[PDB]
């Protein structure tokens, strides 16, 4: 019997991401802008 | 479990995949973590700018880790004197601009990602090898040679007594914790114990500083300065 | 190899000079202490107990001691004055839980094998 | 009957206060953090009763978790009095059992009894988070078997 | 796992990121809890020959 | 002495001779130093212990049974360097490291052997002979051990 | 064989039994002794002598590293049954 | 102004007992001295007695 | 267990208590040790 | 190797601007927090139903000291010390004596609960794998004095559990 | 150093701390009583009570040495000596990534002048030493008993001082407040006689003295 | 002695002092001082507790680790007794309700149980027995009080023949019921005392003397049969207390010489509340009555313990009832109550 | 060797105030020495 300690694969791991991968979500500046005045106007009207 | 000569026990099978499993996922949560705090303008504005500390001020009150990286100052054990296997493997020291609670604060969670980084070339990079050295006078003979031969018998009988005799002298063995620079003023008259071991506190010096990083300050940073600081009541207080 | 480096008392009477304000802080120091701690200890007990702490000490004759005990009697006072000690470490100082210990050779003897 | 009368009352404030302690950490030492563990989803505990409104005037058991200090001596002990009864205190941890790793020291006191009136002694260095939980369950069937109301009947 | 696909689109989008992908609970992905025997390695000093403690 | 060992094969067990209801021998346990053979022709003047035997088969012993019997009969104890003679009423009592050694004198002779005490928690359980060449040097009779 | 005294108190294997007179026996009523019942004394007593015809017998005492170390017994007194002193399982020599 | 971080409220004479054990009964202190991260403790320690013992731990 | 019987021995207990604290079956500390100290049980009858 | 971490500079383009003024009048960042714990809410709990449900652990777990026997009957501790001499809270102790048989037995083990700390050395301590922690972890008690275990108590413990702990030993003595 | 037990020596920088001690040996040969180094590569220079201000400013400012990083201020009490207490600094290189440390010799009343000018960091620590060994630190901005207890009795660390100490503490109700009765131990401490009565290391054995 | 009845130690918490002091309802006052002082140089006290354990917790930190053994027991229950004092070598009994209870008639907790477990102690094996009995102990005082008291005092004296008998003055302590109750007509009314006070006069008596003359006792062989009497250093006319408890904790002096005919009525409606009688019929003449001098037997003085003055030590108990404006105030600021005494 | 204002110390010094030890344990306590004799065993 050889040796059976705890070895990883012979391929090592899947790489593991650890990078900052915030996801930018959003809307444009000036359409939040823009859809605010225009719920404004049509509340007005 | 780290005892002087190696390690006690061996890695239990299927254990390392399991730190795998673990680490692939690890990632997203302080990805969670960024985005609840780090972009919230209530995080900045309450810390930002908080208990700004100057480098030749951080450094010469006896600073040491994210005290000293996140004010500017660069340094860091691993990178600087390499303890241990820390060489081989590779990371980013995430320094800091300015220096207060928040620049601490992101200098703490780059870490992190850093931290991952070392966990994986680490867990890649595991040998064939035994768990503690070959040395049974320092270390304990195997449980199968213990009761196989004599040699193994006393030997672990007399370090089961008494120890190991450690050679005279004294040293500063000093490595960096994850809250700073932990070290201890290890003297060996020579016998089987310790003569006296006096422990660097990483927060010794980091509590000295609350004085400074809380003048001139809120009340409320004052725990803003102890949190950033992440002072634990079991170094600071030996 | 007589003669060392002095710490404050250069002279007995030095020594003899900040064991008087000492005191002096001190007497003026005994009836607030109580005041403000609510020890139920009158001002006259409080006072003379510093006067026999003062000479349960007062024999050597050595001046690099002796100053050593003004500061350090010094700052046991400073510790005091601003409400960082407590009433147990305030009353510490007055004995009272312990029966006394034996006088005569037959209160020894009744005890126990202690001398 | 009169017995059934005072053995539903019983009941009812007992389940009540059994239920629903509200614990004030009086973490000092790695006791504490493992303690802070069932606060950890694994083993929430605001899942029956215990809750954040700590506010120890607004407690009814203490957790002191940690070694106990000759300096801390007092400090704890004058929360114990501010805080009202029906207070119990748990005894976390061997430190704070009977002073466990540091027993033969100079800055410890052996154990809480010396100091407090412990009902409940959870062993351990640390004790594992989820054994609190048991002690925390054993404590409320200890006040499940009280009879406040009982024994006054019987006066 | 677990949960439904509606669900899981609804936190995928308030989260702006794939949970289903990898989670912080574990399933399957576990070792099994027993294992076989770990026949541990000998130390490298470990012969018969030329190991006095001379050296 | 080294680290680990190098023997494969088996061992050899000896015959435990039973002498005395004062001083225990498991002789597997000797060394075959002599020392006890020594110490008892020159110093106690009496002819009770031999090396039966021939190579890996010589036991120290008496062969014919016997009770090795003199006055200072409790002092091969100490000079064994192995357990192969111990004390019996003492054994299974007591372990160094427990033990804090007090030195007074023998009072049971008029000699006034200087011996070592060994309480261990309130109580005493072995005597020592403590070195002082004149009055006993380091070896004491059964009576006052 | 746990064995009582005189006020019903059982004795344990190394013999401790406060007698009546004692006042340490009043945290006995109301609650009770842990008694361990299996008295080591006489579950080895009952235990069979194994018959092995050797000068010299291993007593590793099964279970390979799962015992006691292997402390070799001398097998040559006709009137001693030689036992370990870690286990105490009496071992024999073939009646010659 | 003027800040005092008094301490002491949980202070153990650590290294008081570290004087009486030996080093394997002194490695414990070192897990209890951090308890936050405790092992890296234990990996301070460990350097420093194998620093003075001249012996090396093995790779694995 | 169903599917792996624990190694049967004969002085395992046959019956598994809780925790007996609280219940009358509770446990008390007493020194298992025996006294070592015996006194000189004075003899009776006569006087000096 | 090296990296900063606050050195982002803002852009002070038109487009730029907008997006921060936006971010701050019609707060963006604050809702992505809410937005962060809302899909938690939604996201399973993971809370073990104590006692019902218990948290996972290990074959080595240390805890509840327990005096085993060996296959014949005889308890183990042969009374080596070893695990008193090595005990770094000094929780033991151990009286030794010849037993009537012959062989040694401890005629006094106790173990102070509340003055160990089940760092496992123990049982490294004994060659015959005499004391053991066991994988109990529910022996709270309301009285200090139970706390303190002896050489009956220790047995029991042992008789108690044996079983579950003779499978223990025998998947992680590969590994001692 | 094919075998893997032994640790390896470092000679290249074992040579160049010995020629800095020299250097700075040179430089003030007024304090420096002797240096040396270690074979862990860990260099030691030893300097004169009085000498804590300029030895340190010394290495604070030098261009050469600029050993800024105070690492920790302990103390070694030693019986035989006379002057048992043993003040110890550690100072730490950053741009020269190398620990120097310099220690003197003190007994109980003689002072050192409070070297918080040179690493205010020492400040915090000075108040362990007088609380934790007791020595005096002379012109010290407040000196104070930080880590101890209020109103506690001598030095702990003085090894005449018990392990267990002189006052245990209690809750008592005749006076509803914590009382310091003397000390009465439920169990004594086994002290344990751990020490070989033969040779340990022929290397750092003590002649004949 | 017995073989681990001997006694061992300097006095401290885990030094066995020999003594196995089984004390009879501790719960309260006078019990918790005791044990408090019998558990400091280390005894074995046996408390047979009866109340919920919660109300008894509060014993635990005065006693070593095995030492504060709480035992149920039962007044009615015969064998109740004879399991908490089998093996005490001396009994302390607490025993008594200074209050009223349907269940516990006024007889009973001075009669029945205290005879109730004087025989059973004497039939154990047990060297001493210490009843407390009252200072001004007298059947035919109008004092059901006192008339309990004096019956139970003797039954005990001829049931036991070493019945060292305690009869302590008016004991005043942290929950003496007798200063923060003098405080307490304040809050309940104009002090309806009777005769403005100058009818009775007292000898209050600190509790530590009372409670260290049980164990000064416990080491004193002599002390069996002897029936010595806990009094006070000096005496107090009834007003003296009234303006000096209303002085040491700034309370609005409002006396009043109510006469015993409508204050007696007051008594049975503090009863009328069914959960505790705050005063009772009995205590309407309970205080009325003054203290004989009861100069024969031995006190403690001779015992040993000295006398503490009252007026040493008021706002102990009477800093509670202080208001904030004057919590700070101490007896100095105060002028001592007139000092009708011998 | 040494001269900053030194004062010619001629009594022996007695540090015995500044340790706090208890009185009863200054003086009712022999305090002895040796140089331990060997364990004759070893
Ligand atoms: C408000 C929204 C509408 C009501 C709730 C709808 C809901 O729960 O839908 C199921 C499910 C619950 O959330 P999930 O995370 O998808 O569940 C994952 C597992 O299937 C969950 O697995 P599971 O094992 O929990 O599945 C069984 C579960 C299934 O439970 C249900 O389906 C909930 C309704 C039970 C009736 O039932 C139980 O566990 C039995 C105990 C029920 C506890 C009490 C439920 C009260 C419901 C409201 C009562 C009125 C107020 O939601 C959906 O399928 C879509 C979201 C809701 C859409 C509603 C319509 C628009
Ligand atoms: C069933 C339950 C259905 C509803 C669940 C909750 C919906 C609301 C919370 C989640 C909203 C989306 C989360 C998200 O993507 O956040 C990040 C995103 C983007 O956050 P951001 O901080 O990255 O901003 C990016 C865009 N710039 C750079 C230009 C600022 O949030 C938004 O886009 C929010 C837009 C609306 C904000 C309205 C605030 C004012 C409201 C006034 C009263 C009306
Ligand atoms: N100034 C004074 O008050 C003086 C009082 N005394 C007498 O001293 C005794 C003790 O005084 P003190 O400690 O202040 O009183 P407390 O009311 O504070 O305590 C009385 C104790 O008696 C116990 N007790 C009484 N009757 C019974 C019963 N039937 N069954 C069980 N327990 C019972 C109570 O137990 P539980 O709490 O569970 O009911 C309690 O422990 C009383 O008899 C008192 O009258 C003597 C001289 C002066
Ligand atoms: S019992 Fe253990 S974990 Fe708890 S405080 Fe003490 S040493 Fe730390
Ligand atoms: S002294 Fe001991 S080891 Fe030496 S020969 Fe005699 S029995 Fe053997
Ligand atoms: S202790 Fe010494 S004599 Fe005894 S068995 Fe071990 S090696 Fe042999
Ligand atoms: S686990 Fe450690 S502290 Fe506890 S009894 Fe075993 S050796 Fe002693
Ligand atoms: S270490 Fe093991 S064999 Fe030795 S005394 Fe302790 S329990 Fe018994
Ligand atoms: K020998
Ligand atoms: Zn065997």
């Amino acid at each position: 019997s050889k040796v059976k300690q705890d070895m990883p694969p012979p391929g090592g791991y899947g790489p593991i991401d650890y990078k900052r991968n915030l996801p930018r979500r959003g809307l444009s500046g000036y359409s939040m802008f823009a859809v605010g005045i225009g719920t404004l106007l049509f509340g007005y009207w | 479990y780290i005892r002087p000569g190696g390690v006690h026990q061996d890695l239990p099978l299927g254990l390392l995949d399991d730190i795998y499993e673990f680490s692939k996922n690890f990632s997203f949560r302080i990805d969670e973590l960024e985005e609840m705090l780090t972009n919230n303008r209530i995080w900045r504005n309450r810390t930002v700018d908080i208990g700004v500390v100057t480098a030749e001020d951080a450094l010469n009150y006896g600073f040491s880790g994210v005290m000293l990286r996140g004010s500017g100052i660069q340094w860091d054990l691993r990178k600087t004197q390499p303890y241990d296997v820390y060489d081989q493997v590779e990371f980013d020291v995430p320094i800091g601009s300015r220096g207060d609670c928040y620049d601490r604060y992101l200098c703490r969670v780059e870490e992190m990602r850093q931290s991952l980084r070392i966990i994986s070339q680490c867990l890649n990079k595991m040998p064939p090898g035994e768990i503690k050295v070959d040395d049974a006078k320092v270390s304990p003979p195997k449980r199968a040679e213990m009761k196989t031969s004599m040699e193994s018998l006393i030997h672990h009988f007399k370090l089961y007594t008494e120890g190991y005799q450690v050679p005279p002298g004294a040293t500063y063995t000093a490595i960096e914790a994850p809250k700073g620079e932990f070290g201890v003023y290890l003297v060996s008259d020579g016998s089987s114990r310790p003569y006296r071991c006096k422990i660097k506190a990483p927060g010794f010096a980091h509590l000295a500083g609350l004085d400074k990083m809380s003048k001139g300050h809120m009340l409320a940073d004052v725990v803003a300065i102890i949190g950033t600081q992440d002072i634990v009541f079991g170094e600071v207080d030996r | 190899g007589t003669s060392v480096k002095p710490i404050f008392s250069r002279d007995m009477n030095e020594a003899k000079r900040r064991v008087r304000e000492l005191y002096r802080a001190w007497y003026r120091e005994v009836p607030n202490t109580v005041h403000l701690f609510q020890l139920d200890i009158s001002v006259k007990q409080g006072r003379d107990k510093v006067r026999e702490m003062f000479m349960k000490n007062a024999h050597v004759t050595d001046p690099r001691v002796v100053d050593l005990l003004v500061i350090k009697g010094k700052m046991e006072l400073e510790e005091t004055i601003n409400v960082w000690k407590q009433r147990t470490h305030i009353m510490r100082f007055f004995h009272e839980t312990e029966a006394p210990r034996p006088t005569d050779f037959l209160s020894k003897f009744y005890v126990g094998h202690d001398p | 009957r009169g017995e059934y009368v005072v053995a539903k009352l019983d009941d009812l404030v007992n389940w009540a206060r059994r239920s629903s302690l509200w614990p004030m950490t009086f973490g000092l030492a790695c006791c504490a953090v493992e303690m802070m563990h069932m606060a950890a989803p694994r083993y929430d505990m605001d899942r029956f009763g215990v809750v954040f409104r700590a506010s120890p005037r607004q407690s009814d058991v203490m957790i002191v978790a940690g070694t106990l200090t000759n300096k801390m001596a007092p400090a704890l002990r004058k929360v114990y009095d501010q805080m009202p009864e029906p207070r119990y205190v748990v005894s976390m941890g061997s430190c704070a059992n009977g002073g466990g790793y540091y027993h033969y020291s100079y800055s410890v006191v052996r154990g809480c009894d010396r100091i407090v009136p412990v009902d409940i002694y959870v062993p351990g260095c640390p004790p594992t988070a989820e054994a609190l939980l048991y002690g925390i369950l054993q404590l409320q069937r200890k006040i499940k078997r009280e009879k406040r109301l009982r024994i006054w009947y019987r006066r | 796992a677990s949960a439904t696909r509606v669900i899981q689109l609804l936190r995928n989008w308030a989260s702006g990121r794939d949970l289903q992908a990898k989670l912080q609970l574990r399933y399957q992905e576990i070792s099994k809890r027993t294992q076989p025997p770990p026949k541990l390695p000998v130390g490298p000093s470990h012969k018969l020959s030329n190991n006095y403690y001379c050296t | 002495g080294s680290d680990r060992s190098r023997f494969l094969e088996g061992k050899r067990a000896v015959e435990d001779k039973n002498i005395g209801p004062l001083v225990k021998t498991i002789m597997t346990r000797c060394i075959q130093c002599t020392r006890c053979i020594r110490f008892a022709s020159e110093i106690a003047g009496v002819d009770d212990l031999g090396t039966t035997g021939r190579g890996n088969d010589m036991q120290v012993g008496t062969y014919i049974e016997k009770m090795f019997m003199s006055e200072l009969s409790g002092n091969i104890i100490d000079i064994c360097p192995v357990g192969a003679l111990t004390s019996k009423p003492y054994a299974f009592t007591a372990r160094p490291w427990e033990t804090r050694k007090t030195e007074s004198i023998d009072v049971m002779d008029a000699v006034g052997s200087n011996i070592v005490v060994s309480t261990r928690t309130g109580e005493v359980m072995r005597i020592l002979p403590r070195m002082h060449e004149d009055i006993n040097e380091e070896w004491i009779s059964d009576k006052t051990r | 064989g746990v064995r009582t005294s005189p006020t019903g108190e059982k004795v344990t294997h190394t013999g401790q039994a406060y007698d009546d007179g004692d006042y340490r026996r009043v945290r006995f009523s109301d609650r009770q002794k842990e008694v361990n019942e299996n008295f080591a004394i006489d579950l080895i007593a009952e235990q069979p002598v194994s018959e092995v015809g050797s000068r010299v017998i291993s007593c590793d005492g099964g279970g390979g590293a799962l015992g006691h170390p292997r402390v070799y017994i001398n097998l040559d007194k006709e009137t001693k049954t030689g036992t370990c002193g870690y286990c105490g399982l009496q071992f024999r020599q073939p009646h010659h | 102004r003027k800040c005092d971080p008094h301490i002491g409220l949980l202070h153990r004479g650590t290294e008081k007992l570290i004087e009486y054990k030996t080093y394997l009964q002194a490695l414990p202190y070192f897990d209890r001295l951090d308890y936050v991260s405790m092992m890296c403790n234990e990996q301070a320690y460990s350097l420093a007695v194998e620093k003075l013992l001249n012996i090396q731990p093995p790779p694995r | 267990p169903t599917t792996k019987p624990p190694t049967a021995r004969k002085y395992i207990w046959t019956n598994h208590k809780f925790n007996v604290s609280g219940t009358p079956q509770q446990y008390v500390p007493y020194s298992t040790t025996r006294k070592k100290i015996q006194e000189w049980v004075p003899p009776s009858t006569p006087y000096k | 190797t090296y990296k900063f971490v606050n050195m982002r500079e803002p852009s002070m383009d038109m487009k730029s601007v907008t997006d921060r003024a936006a971010q701050t009048l019609l707060w963006t960042e604050l809702v992505r927090g809410l937005g962060m714990t809302l899909s938690y809410l939604f996201r399973e709990p993971a809370t073990i139903n104590y006692p019902f449900e218990k948290g996972p652990l290990s074959p080595r777990f240390r805890g509840e000291h327990a005096l085993r026997r060996y296959p014949s009957g005889e308890e183990r501790c042969i009374a080596c010390k070893l695990c008193e001499a090595v005990c770094p809270a000094q929780a033991i102790t151990i009286e030794a004596e010849p037993r009537a048989d012959g062989s040694r037995r401890t005629t006094r083990y106790d173990i102070d609960m509340t003055k160990c700390i089940y760092c496992g050395f123990c049982q490294e301590a004994c060659p015959v794998d005499a004391i053991v922690e066991g994988p109990n972890f529910e022996f709270s008690t309301e009285t200090h004095e139970e706390l303190l275990y002896n050489k009956e108590k220790l047995l029991n413990n042992g008789d108690k559990w044996e079983a579950e702990i003779a499978a223990n030993i025998q998947a992680d003595y590969l590994y001692r | 150093d094919t075998r893997p037990t032994i640790r390896p020596r470092n000679d290249v920088v074992h040579k160049q701390l010995s020629a800095f001690g020299q250097y700075v040996a040179e430089i003030l040969p007024k304090y420096v009583q002797q240096v040396q180094v270690s074979c862990f590569n860990e260099l030691e220079i030893f300097i004169h009570p009085d000498g804590v201000i300029p030895v340190l400013t010394f290495l604070r400012d030098h261009t050469n040495a600029q050993f800024k990083s105070l690492a920790d201020l302990t103390a070694v009490d030693v019986p035989t000596r006379q002057n048992r207490f043993e003040i110890v600094y550690n100072l730490l290189s950053l741009r020269f990534n190398s620990q120097i440390r310099v220690k003197t010799y003190t007994d109980e009343l003689t002072p050192i002048e409070s070297s918080v000018t040179v690493y205010k960091a020492a400040n915090w620590y000075e108040r362990e030493i007088w609380d934790m060994f007791g020595v005096f630190f002379a012109n010290h901005p407040d000196l104070r008993r930080i880590l101890t207890g209020y109103g506690f009795e001598g030095h702990p660390f003085r090894k005449d001082f018990p392990l267990s100490g002189y006052v245990e503490l209690r809750y008592d109700d005749e006076v509803k407040r914590v009382v310091a009765e003397p000390v009465e131990l439920a169990q004594e401490f086994r002290k344990f006689d751990l020490n070989s009565p033969w040779e340990a290391f022929p290397a750092y054995r003590q002649p004949p003295e | 002695l017995h073989h681990a009845l001997i006694p061992h130690g300097k006095g401290g918490r885990s030094s066995v002092s020999g003594i196995v002091a089984t004390v009879f309802g501790a719960t309260g006052f006078l019990g918790r001082y005791v044990v408090n002082h019998l558990g400091r140089m280390g005894s074995q006290v046996i408390v047979p507790y009866r109340c919920e354990p919660y109300d008894t917790m509060h014993l635990r930190p005065m006693g070593d680790l095995g030492q504060i053994i709480f035992m149920e027991w039962n007044g009615k229950d015969k064998d109740s007794i004879r399991k908490v004092v089998e093996h005490s070598n001396v009994v302390i009994n607490l025993v008594g309700r200074e209050w009223e209870t349907k269940n516990f008639d006024f007889e009973d907790v001075f009669v029945k149980i205290p005879h109730a477990i004087a025989q059973v102690s004497k039939e154990a094996g047990v060297e001493k027995l210490i009843h407390i009995s009252h200072l001004n102990a007298d059947i035919k005082s109008p004092s059901r009080y006192l008339r309990s008291k004096a019956v139970g005092e003797k039954e005990v004296r001829a049931a036991f023949p070493e019945a060292t008998i305690i009869k302590p003055s008016d004991i005043f302590g942290r929950e003496d019921r007798f200063l923060n109750y003098f405080a307490s007509m304040r809050w309940f009314g104009g002090v309806p005392l009777i005769s403005l006070g100058k009818e009775t006069v007292k000898q209050p008596v600190y509790i530590v003397d009372v409670s260290k003359g049980i164990i000064n006792a416990i080491k004193d062989p002599d002390a069996k049969g002897k029936t010595f009497a806990f009094v006070g250093p000096n005496r107090y006319l009834l007003f003296d207390l009234v303006q000096y408890i209303f002085a040491v904790a700034y309370r609005p002096f409002l006396p009043y010489p109510l006469p015993h005919f409508a204050y007696r009525w007051v008594g049975r409606l503090f009863e009328v509340s069914p959960f505790e009688p705050w005063t009772t019929r009995d205590k309407v003449e309970r205080v009325h009555m003054s203290d004989m001098t009861l100069p024969h037997l031995p006190g403690l003085e001779d015992l040993g313990i000295q006398a503490t003055p009252l007026e040493l030590k008021a706002i102990e108990v009477l800093r509670r009832h202080r208001t904030y404006r004057w919590l700070t105030s101490e007896m100095e600021d105060v002028k001592p109550a007139k000092t009708v005494n011998i | 060797t040494q001269d900053t204002q030194l004062i010619a110390v001629d009594e022996k010094l007695d540090i015995t105030t500044l340790t706090g030890v208890p009185e009863e344990h200054i003086k009712t306590r022999k305090v002895r020495i040796f140089v331990p004799a060997r364990n004759n065993m070893q």
